[PDB]
């Protein structure tokens, strides 16, 4: 292989391990945001559906 | 067959010969020995090669690199930049070596040219060695096997430091 195809091919790996390496280190701290915060789609624990409440008027008023 | 100024040579003085003797100086025929049976022959073997080379002329070039961007240049951790800074300041890391190597031979060469007089007639090879191993040796020793031009700069930047304070107490 001539000296330009490995030098421009050492760039094109270059680029592809800098960039999976960046978004390595955004995912760490996306996660520990969520996980804090629980304002993301992850680590979104279930809590009670409202559907399932019955709204139809009761035997007794005060409810 | 080589740039005469880059391998500089003085002009050779050679002392006609003075016999004070009758007896036949025996080197003297034994060159011409050497010179009927030895190069002589020798010399028409190199021409008939001369001669197939000529029928066949071909050439190679010497590489130019392109100057590109250093490291000083380069943003911190922006791989792309400071792969092409890095892959120059290595190839001037191993010019610098050669050049080094090309001082050292003048100066070698000329300790044994001038014979019994070297000390004195080599001060301007001894002077140029000395420089330029002061120049090289401020540029990359110390680095360690795992050399940089990072690691190059950080140098540099601790060197011009020391240099600043200094003429600032001066």
């Amino acid at each position: 292989d001539g000296p330009e195809k490995n030098y421009e091919r050492t760039m094109a790996i270059l680029q592809i391990e800098a960039e999976k390496a960046e978004l390595r280190l955004k995912e760490l701290e996306v996660r520990r945001l969520m996980r804090a915060r629980g304002d993301g789609p992850w680590f979104h624990y279930p809590t009670i559906d409202k559907e399932l409440i019955d709204h139809s008027p009761k035997a007794t008023p005060d409810n | 067959s080589w740039d005469k100024d880059v391998y500089p040579e003085p002009p050779r003085r050679t002392p006609a010969p003075s016999p004070q003797t009758s007896l036949p100086n025996p080197i003297t025929y034994l060159t011409k020995a050497f010179d009927l049976l030895v190069d002589r022959p020798v010399t028409l073997v190199r021409e008939f090669i001369e001669r197939q080379h000529a029928k066949n002329k071909y050439y190679y070039y010497h590489r130019e690199f392109r100057r590109v961007p250093d490291i000083t240049e380069c943003q911190e951790k922006d791989v792309l930049c400071m792969f092409e800074a890095e892959m120059q300041w290595r190839r001037d890391y191993k010019v610098d070596q050669e050049i080094v190597n090309i001082i050292q031979e003048r100066l070698k060469a000329c300790q044994q040219r001038e014979g019994e007089s070297h000390r004195q007639n080599c001060a301007k090879e001894l002077e140029q060695f000395t420089q330029v191993v002061k120049a090289y040796q401020d540029r990359y020793h110390d680095l360690g096997a795992h050399y940089s031009a990072r690691k190059c700069l950080a140098k540099q930047k601790q060197r011009m430091l020391a240099e600043r304070k200094a003429a600032k107490e001066a």
